[PDB]
């Protein structure tokens, strides 16, 4: 929450690439596991299909072919190369994490993607102009002023009541 | 509170609603004993 | 030439006394005997030419006149500021705790 | 360092005007957060001059007093904060004035505390302002440290801090 | 507006009945292995 | 063929052991109804609103007219005890049939008697079992009608004078009303069957449903499915379970909304106010407070230009202002006296608000269904002090969760049932892969 | 520097769905064949022709 | 720091007599205050009328003074408005209105003292937080 | 006979004033002595006209029509006040209270939203002298106040306000502030409006009257940010009279 209020870290494209890598990775993890579990070959008589795999069998245990036709028809594209598929599964989450690291290096220096200059110039001049971007900075501003004195005790911040930012009633 | 003549079983009753849970725990003791067959 | 009229009003007695013409009703709680009953009367019968007009509010019991007398030195009057009296803001100005 | 010099200019006789006029502009300009490299932004491009402008002159050291003649101190903005409120204090740290957000219960407004700003040294040396909006305006800048006059037109400066070559 | 409302009512009912009758038309039998 | 972790699938064609499973599980249900009720009574304190006390079963009993009088004042706790005991006792009998049929009785039933035995694929036998249960269900719904009309009435939050138990002498029979509900929009201001706001309509609909259920029960005993139904459905035990899982899921979602919005068959006196109710009560509370101080609440313009206390809805009704504008469809017995035909009547607001309405609003506002998981009441930034989560939050969330998983369970079992019926639930035949005999897409 | 606006105006298209007309009259409802609807129709047409090109 | 007698020592009446609570009474009062009062007065505020709080300076300025055990026990019996001018038992929990405020029905006389005690001690422990509101959370 | 809430709710009739029978061409006579109140004054607008800005000198732009976008939220109602008899028989109505304001936003051609505080706040409306009877030719003319559309606590999207909020453009910390003074210093406008009420129907039996109104007033100036538009409002009204 510090990073939201002080760095506006959600606005940062390196965090965004990280989000896409973590969520993209979870997606891959789920979609790949589910696809194998539902393109299985019938290699045993039992209703528990786990028994019918042998770690030293040479044969693939699920149909890449049926998997590919399925996803091609449902989604439009599908994997056809098992090797590329599993490399992609390494690639996506590793890269996302690497991108977010870069952005936190920027924040070591308060080198933030805090603002969009064009929005601020318009909103300074045009008090009817309002976006979700301006709405969220008000929130960051509340966060900073309300958490700073207890969160940074060494600064001896004394904010009297009248200086705290607050909307109506609350 | 309960009617007085049952005053007695007050602490048994504080425990009764959890007994249905015990039956699920119990199914795992049974399967541990039979070897998860 | 562009002034914030509220800030400017903090430079007047409005900034140090209860302003019988402008101050929200919650301020009448800082002196005893005044809230809710006299506060309600003062606000409804505003505005006042000078502080001593409060005693000419019709219906005052002599006990009420005594409390007002007791407290006249905590009152003032400045010109009515539209911004502080419109919107029922003297009864509820948006401020709670 | 700046205060070490004023303090010693004054023990050694000089007036307030004289002790601060002795402060080189180059040293005063270091004592300004717009040259703090930790005040930039990733996509705020170009030279620092594109933000706050081209520094022209030190305006003077600003001294705030309330109506009791107490000297008050603007709490300086820390580098972490994009915005920061305006809070004045006495030599002991007690809040004696601020710019309120909610006005209706404010007790420390500049209007109520009769705050004035006087300038020693620089362009505004020996000038005092009492009108509340002007005093507030220099107070808003004093959180950045020492107060400078900028040319914002030459580069069409947008007024937002950028980082330095040290930062980049 | 009422023209629009009638039109949408028609379009939606049409698609919903395609769905209802499509699945009522021996859907279990449309598989690759065993048909009833 | 099933592993230990899917071991209950081993009962599918063992009708005797599966009967024991169902009856023993039915005992667990009756056990908890009984035990939970007695736990609540043990902990019940009558001077405290029920909804300050974590009660979900006592409120269901009070609502049927037992143990309470005017205002939901608890008058007599014995009915609560009775309900618990008889449930707790009855579960032993069901426990007993359960373990007997599951462990000792005949594994399969159809050889013992040809009446109780069944084959899942016997479409006739299955609709007959269906019919018996339909008639049972129909009987149950008429039990509610009997209590309402012949054995004491129901608690009526709307009863004039603050709520009271009342016998229902004129149940709504008009099908334009009863089935009218089933065709109202589920959206706001309409609210489908959740908006039912009087006990005449509740009793009347239970007459219809009882009769409908008996009728259909006899229908299904007497018939066999038609060919269009034969060809559209999967006829197997798993398939039937999947059908019921979907129905349970749908019902659980409905109940969630019922307990969250309806203050008629979940009287607020017992369950706490609804979210909308509490939100309206705050606007009422400060409207009262401010008017007593002299504010003219009708003419008071708020920061935005909209009325600070009162504004119009999009169709013009006078309504409470502030964020609660969103809750103007709310109707509750403490509020309706202030309503004229344009909505809130300014002259009634000025002149006719009663102390009991000031009290009810203060109470409901301070008992809004907001609370932490560890039962600290109020908004999430509130300090510890008040030990409170509304029964409606507990009931809405629990059943949303349950309804959701039952939908997952429906998809799980419905898909499996399909694949098991066509014969590929265990995987693809390597020598007969359907896709390898299909033309390439491109 | 309106290039195509006068070719619509020339053959009868004079108003916008926002309520103005090039004649200067406010409060006009042009129906579908406004400047906006003519532009839409050409985009839709362009997209249908694109698909026809793929088929052929 | 701890719950010493100096802190547990609160005005009894407006004469100036004092009374020293026990730790028992204090925790009794806190419990009872949570039971009968916190739904509106959590933390010394009043959710349904935020203009009036339970800070000692506020109570001191009420008519009759409420910054003492007697005034507070009386308030729980026969609550009045801040200026003393009207009795508000109809809309405030009190012994006089326990028919309509059923939680007050089992409050005995020493419960009232513990409750009034809790209210007077808590500002001494918590300072501005008591009756200060969310600004001080 | 009349309707209940559940008959009206969601229909839009809650935003409609009560109307008088087309037969109600009576007269309500005035005891020069006895006093009278208006127990209910209802104003329902039907048309919103905004004045255009003509750019040049001797063109003076016109009142053009507008589209409402805030729905059936427009009517003033439950208004009341003294109804006096002046020495010369002019009647004066003095507004006291009521739902005497509604925010409205209409849309001009080309997209511009024009918000306004449709109001009769503090209305004082008079008749000609020598009335003695309220008739289907009686006209009221008067004026009212138009407070600022937003009141003092209102915070613009950058957190700036009059009685609350930032006093500067905090996102532009070292920008030159003189460009931005109009946007930074909020101002509370208070302007007058004018209204004619034309009685066209009278129930002499019941004291109810009804007719037409035209008012002229200013639109929102966004706490001084920008110049207001002139607005003309036409609609219908209804009022009931009582011996006070
Ligand atoms: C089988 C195939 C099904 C296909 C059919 C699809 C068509 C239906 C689509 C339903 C859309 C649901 C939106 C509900 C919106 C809302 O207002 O819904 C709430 C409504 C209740 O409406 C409320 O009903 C209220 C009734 O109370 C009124 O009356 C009461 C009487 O006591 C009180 O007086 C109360 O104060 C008063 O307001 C009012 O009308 C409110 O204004 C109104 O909002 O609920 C209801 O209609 C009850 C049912 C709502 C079900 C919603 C559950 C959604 C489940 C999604 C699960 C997704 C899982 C995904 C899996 C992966
Ligand atoms: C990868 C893994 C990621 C992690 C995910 C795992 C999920 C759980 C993780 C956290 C669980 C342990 C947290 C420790 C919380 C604690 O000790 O919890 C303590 C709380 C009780 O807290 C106490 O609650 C009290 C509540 O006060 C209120 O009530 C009091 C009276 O009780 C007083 O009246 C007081 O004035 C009033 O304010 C006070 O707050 C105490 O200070 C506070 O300690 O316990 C309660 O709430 C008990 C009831 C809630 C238990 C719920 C457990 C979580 C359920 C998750 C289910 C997952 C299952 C999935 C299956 C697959
Ligand atoms: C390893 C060990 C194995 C544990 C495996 C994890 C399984 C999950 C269980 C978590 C383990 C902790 C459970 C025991 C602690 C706890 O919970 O203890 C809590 C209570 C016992 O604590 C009492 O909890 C009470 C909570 O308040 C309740 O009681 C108050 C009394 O006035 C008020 O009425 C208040 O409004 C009401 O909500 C009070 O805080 C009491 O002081 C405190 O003693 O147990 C309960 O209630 C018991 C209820 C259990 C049934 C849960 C039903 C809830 C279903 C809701 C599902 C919602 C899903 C959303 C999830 C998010
Ligand atoms: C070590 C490299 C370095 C550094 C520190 C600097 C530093 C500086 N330069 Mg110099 N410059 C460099 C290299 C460098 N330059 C090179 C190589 C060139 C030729 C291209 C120039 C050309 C140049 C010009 C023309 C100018 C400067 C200027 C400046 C100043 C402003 C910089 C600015 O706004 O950056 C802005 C920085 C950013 C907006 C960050 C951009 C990085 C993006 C976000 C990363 C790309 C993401 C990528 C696509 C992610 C995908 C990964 C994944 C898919 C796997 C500053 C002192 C300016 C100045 O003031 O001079 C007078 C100026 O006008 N520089
Ligand atoms: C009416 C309800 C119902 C019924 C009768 C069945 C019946 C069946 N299911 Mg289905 N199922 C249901 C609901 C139901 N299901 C729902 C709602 C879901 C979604 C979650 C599923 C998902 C599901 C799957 C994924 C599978 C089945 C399977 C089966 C079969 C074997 C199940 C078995 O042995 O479980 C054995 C029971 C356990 C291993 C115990 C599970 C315990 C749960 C996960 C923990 C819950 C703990 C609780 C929340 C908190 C604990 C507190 C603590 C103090 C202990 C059986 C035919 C299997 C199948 O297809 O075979 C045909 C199978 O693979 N079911
Ligand atoms: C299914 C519906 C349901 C609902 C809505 C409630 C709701 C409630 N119960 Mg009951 N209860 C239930 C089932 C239910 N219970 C069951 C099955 C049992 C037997 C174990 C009990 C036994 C019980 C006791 C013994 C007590 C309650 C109490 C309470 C209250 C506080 C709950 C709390 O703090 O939980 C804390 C929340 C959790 C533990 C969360 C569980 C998270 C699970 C594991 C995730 C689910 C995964 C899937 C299913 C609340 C009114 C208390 C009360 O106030 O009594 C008056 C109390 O003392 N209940
Ligand atoms: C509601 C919960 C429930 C119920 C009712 C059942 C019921 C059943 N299970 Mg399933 N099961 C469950 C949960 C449940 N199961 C869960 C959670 C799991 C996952 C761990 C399984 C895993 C599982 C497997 C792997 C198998 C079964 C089998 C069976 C059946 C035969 C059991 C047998 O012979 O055991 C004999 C057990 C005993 C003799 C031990 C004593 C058990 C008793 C009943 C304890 C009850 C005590 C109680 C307090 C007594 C009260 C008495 C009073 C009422 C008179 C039976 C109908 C079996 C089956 O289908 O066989 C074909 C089988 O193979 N179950
Ligand atoms: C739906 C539940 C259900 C079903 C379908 C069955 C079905 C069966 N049982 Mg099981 N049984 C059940 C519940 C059930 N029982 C319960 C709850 C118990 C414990 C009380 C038993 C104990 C039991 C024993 C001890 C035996 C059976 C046997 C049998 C078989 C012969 C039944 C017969 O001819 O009895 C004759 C039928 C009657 C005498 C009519 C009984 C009428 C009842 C008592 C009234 C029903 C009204 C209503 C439904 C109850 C609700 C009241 C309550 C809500 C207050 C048959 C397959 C026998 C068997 O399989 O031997 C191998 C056997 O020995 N059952
Ligand atoms: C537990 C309840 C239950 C169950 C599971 C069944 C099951 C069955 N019924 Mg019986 N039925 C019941 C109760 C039940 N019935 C009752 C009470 C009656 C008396 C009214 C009937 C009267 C009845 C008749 C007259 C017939 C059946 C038939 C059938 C079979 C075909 C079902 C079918 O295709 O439905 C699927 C339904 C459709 C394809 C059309 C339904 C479209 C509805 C309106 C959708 C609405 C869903 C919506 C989201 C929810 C809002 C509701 C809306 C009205 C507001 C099947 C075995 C048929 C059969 O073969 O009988 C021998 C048959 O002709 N049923
Ligand atoms: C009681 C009551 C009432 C009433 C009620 C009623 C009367 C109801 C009814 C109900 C009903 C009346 C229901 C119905 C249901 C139905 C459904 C739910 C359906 C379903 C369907 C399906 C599921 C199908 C599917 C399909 C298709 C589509 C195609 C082919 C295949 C299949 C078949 C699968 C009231 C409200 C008044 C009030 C309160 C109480």
């Amino acid at each position: 929450l510090f990073f939201q209020g002080f760095h506006n870290w959600t606005l940062n494209p390196f965090h965004m690439m990280g989000v896409a890598g973590v969520l993209g990775g979870a997606l891959l993890c789920a979609i790949h596991g589910a696809t194998v579990e539902n393109t299985l070959f019938q290699d045993g008589e039992g209703a528990s299909t786990f028994r019918a795999f042998n770690p030293t069998q040479a044969e693939e245990t699920y149909s890449m072919v049926t998997a590919n036709r399925f996803w091609s028809q449902i989604f439009g594209i599908a994997f056809s190369n098992k090797r590329w598929l599993h490399f992609f599964m390494l690639f996506v989450p590793v890269t996302g994490l690497w991108m977010s690291a870069i952005g936190v290096v920027g924040l070591a220096l308060n080198l933030r993607s805090y603002d969009f200059i064009s929005q601020e110039i318009r909103a300074a001049e045009d008090p009817e102009f309002e976006t979700f971007y301006t709405k969220n900075l008000l929130l960051n501003e509340g966060i900073r002023a309300w958490m700073a004195p207890q969160d940074q005790p060494h600064e001896n911040f004394v904010f009297p009541e009248e200086v705290l930012p607050r909307g109506n009633a609350l | 509170k309960l009617p007085e003549a049952y005053a007695i079983f007050d602490p048994l009753v504080d425990v009764l609603p959890v007994i249905p849970v015990l039956f699920l725990a119990l199914a795992f003791v049974w399967q541990a004993a039979v070897g998860f067959r | 030439e562009l002034v914030n009229v509220v800030d400017e009003k903090l430079g007047t007695a409005y900034g140090e006394k209860i302003d019988l013409n402008n101050t929200n009703i919650a301020a009448f709680i800082q002196y005893r005997g005044l809230y809710p009953t006299l506060a309600k009367l003062i606000v409804k019968n505003a505005p006042y030419e000078s502080v001593e007009d409060v005693l000419n509010i019709p219906g005052l019991t002599e006990r009420q006149k005594q409390i007002l007398r007791e407290n006249l030195e905590h009152f003032t009057v400045t010109e009515v500021e539209t911004a502080l009296v419109e919107g029922g803001d003297r009864y509820n100005n948006g401020l709670y705790k | 360092e700046i205060n070490r010099r004023v303090q010693a200019s004054l023990a050694s006789g000089a007036t307030l005007e004289e002790a601060w006029s002795a402060i080189p502009e180059k040293l005063a300009f270091y004592d300004y957060i717009g040259n703090n490299p930790a005040k930039g932004g990733l996509f705020r491009t170009g030279p620092m001059n594109k933000g706050d402008g081209i520094a022209q002159a030190w305006k003077g050291h600003a001294v705030f007093r309330n109506k009791e003649g107490e000297e008050l101190f603007v709490r300086r903005m820390p580098a972490f904060f994009e915005s920061f409120p305006v809070i004045l204090t006495d030599k002991n740290g007690v809040v004696k004035a601020d710019i309120p957000f909610r006005r209706a219960e404010s007790k420390y407004s500049f209007e109520q505390q009769g705050v004035t700003v006087s300038f020693y040294g620089g362009e505004l040396n020996g000038q005092t302002f009492t009108d509340p909006p002007t005093v507030k305006s220099y107070a808003r800048k004093a959180i950045f440290g020492e107060i400078f006059e900028f040319d914002t037109e030459t580069l069409n400066s947008d007024g937002i801090f950028r980082t330095s070559p040290r930062g980049w | 507006m009422e023209t629009l409302k009638i039109t949408v009512y028609i379009v939606v009912t049409f698609f919903v009945l395609l769905f209802v009758f499509g699945f009522l038309s021996g859907d279990p039998a449309r598989n690759p292995k065993r048909k009833d | 063929g099933f592993a230990w972790w899917a071991g209950n699938a081993r009962l599918i064609n063992l009708s005797g052991k599966l009967l024991g499973a169902h009856v023993a599980h039915a005992g667990l249900i009756v056990f908890w109804a009984g035990a939970m009720t007695l736990f609540e009574l043990a902990h019940f304190i009558p001077e405290k609103p029920m909804y300050e006390q974590g009660l979900i079963l006592i409120p269901h009993i009070a609502t049927l007219g037992w143990g309470v009088g005017p205002g939901g004042e608890v008058v007599d706790t014995f009915p609560f005890f009775v309900v618990g005991v008889v449930h707790l006792i009855s579960s032993a009998v069901l426990g007993f049939g359960g373990v007997y049929h599951a462990i000792r009785g005949p594994e399969t039933l159809e050889e013992y008697s040809s009446f109780f035995g069944y084959d899942w694929k016997d479409k006739n036998k299955m609709t007959t079992i269906l019919g018996f249960h339909l008639i049972v269900l129909g009987i149950g719904a008429l039990l509610l009608v009997a209590k309402a009309m012949f054995f004491g009435g129901l608690y009526d939050t709307w009863a004039p004078g603050g709520g009271d138990v009342r016998v229902i002498t004129n149940p709504t029979l008009d099908p334009r009303v009863i089935f009218g509900y089933l065709l109202k929009s589920p959206f706001g201001g309409e609210g489908w069957i959740v908006s039912v706001n009087n006990l005449e309509d509740v009793v009347g609909g239970h007459i219809w449903i009882g009769l409908i259920c008996i009728a259909g029960g006899i229908w299904h005993i007497l018939t066999t499915p038609f060919g269009w139904a034969r060809r559209a459905f999967i006829w197997s035990g798993e398939a039937y379970l999947s059908y019921s899982l979907g129905a349970l899921s749908m019902m659980g979602f409905i109940a969630t909304c019922f307990v969250w919005f309806n203050n008629t068959v979940y009287p607020s006196e017992f369950y706490g106010p609804t979210g909308p109710e509490a939100s309206q009560a705050q606007a009422m509370t400060f409207l009262i407070r401010d008017q007593k101080l002299g504010a003219n609440v009708g003419s008071a313009q708020g920061p935005t230009g909209l009325g600070k206390y009162l504004m119009r809805s999009p169709t013009g009704e006078i309504i409470f202002g502030g964020e609660t504008m969103r809750f103007w469809d709310f109707r509750g017995p403490w509020l309706e006296p202030l309503r004229g035909p344009n909505g809130l009547d300014l002259n009634k607001i000025k002149n006719d608000i009663q102390p009991w309405q000031e009290r009810r609003a203060a109470e409901y506002m301070t008992h809004a269904p907001l609370g932490s998981l560890n039962s600290v009441g109020g908004v999430a930034t509130e300090i510890n002090s008040v030990n409170f989560v509304s029964p409606r939050s507990w009931l809405a969330t629990s059943h949303f969760v349950l309804a959701f998983f039952f939908l997952v369970g429906h998809l799980w079992h419905a898909g499996r049932a399909r694949a098991a019926a066509a014969g590929f639930e265990k995987g693809i035949d390597r020598e007969s892969e359907p896709v390898l005999s299909m033309p390439s897409l491109d | 520097g309106m290039f195509v606006l006068p070719f619509m105006a020339r053959l009868g298209v004079t108003g916008s769905w926002s309520g103005w007309s090039i004649t200067g009259e406010t409060g006009i409802d042009p129906g579908f064949w406004s400047f906006e609807g003519v532009a839409l129709a050409h985009i839709v047409l362009s997209g249908l022709l694109f698909l026809a090109a793929c088929w052929h | 720091a701890e719950l010493t007698p100096e802190v547990l020592t609160v005005p009894l009446n407006s004469e100036g007599k004092t009374i020293t609570l026990t730790e028992k009474q204090y925790l009794e009062g806190k419990r009872l205050f949570q039971y009968a009062c916190a739904s509106c007065h959590v933390g010394g505020i009043t959710k349904t009328n935020p203009s009036l709080d339970l800070r000692t300076e506020t109570l001191a300025l009420a008519t009759p003074p409420r910054d003492n055990i007697e005034g507070l026990v009386d308030y729980m019996k026969n609550p009045t408005t801040y200026d003393g001018e009207q009795e508000i038992a109809e809309v405030h929990p009190s012994l006089r209105s326990a028919d309509i405020f059923p939680k007050m029905r089992n409050l005995t006389e020493k419960d009232l003292v513990a409750i009034a005690g809790h209210i007077l001690v808590e500002p001494k422990i918590l300072g501005d937080k008591w009756g200060g509101g969310k600004v001080y959370y | 006979q009349t309707l209940t809430y559940d008959d009206i709710v969601g229909t839009g009739l809650a935003n409609k004033c009560p109307t008088l029978d087309d037969t109600a061409r009576g007269a309500y006579p005035i005891d020069s002595s006895q006093t009278y109140r208006i127990a209910r004054l209802c104003l329902q607008p039907t048309t919103f006209l905004v004045k255009e800005e003509p750019k040049n000198k001797r063109q003076e732009a016109e009142f053009v029509p507008t589209k409402l976008v805030t729905r059936e939220t427009t009517s003033l109602d439950q208004i009341q006040g003294e109804l006096k008899v002046n020495s010369d028989g002019s009647l004066t109505f003095v507004e006291e209270d009521g739902i005497d304001f509604q925010p409205v936003t209409v849309q001009m051609a080309g997209g511009e939203r024009i918000p306004l505080l449709f109001t009769v706040k503090n209305l004082v409306a008079s008749t000609q002298p020598n009335v003695t009877s309220i008739t289907t030719s009686t006209d009221f003319k008067g004026e009212f106040n138009v407070p600022s559309y937003r009141t003092a606590n209102f915070l613009d999207p950058k957190g700036r306000g009059l009685a609350s909020g930032y006093d500067s453009a905090i996102a532009l910390p070292q920008a030159k502030e003189e460009e931005l003074a109009r946007a930074n210093v909020k101002r509370f406008s208070l302007t007058k409006g004018q209204i004619s009420l034309n009685v066209a129907k009278v129930d002499g039996r019941t004291g109810e009257i009804a007719g037409t109104f035209e008012s002229e007033q200013l639109s929102d100036d966004d706490m001084g940010a920008h110049e207001p538009h002139e607005v003309k409002i036409q609609g219908v009204f209804y009022a009931s009279i009582e011996p006070a």
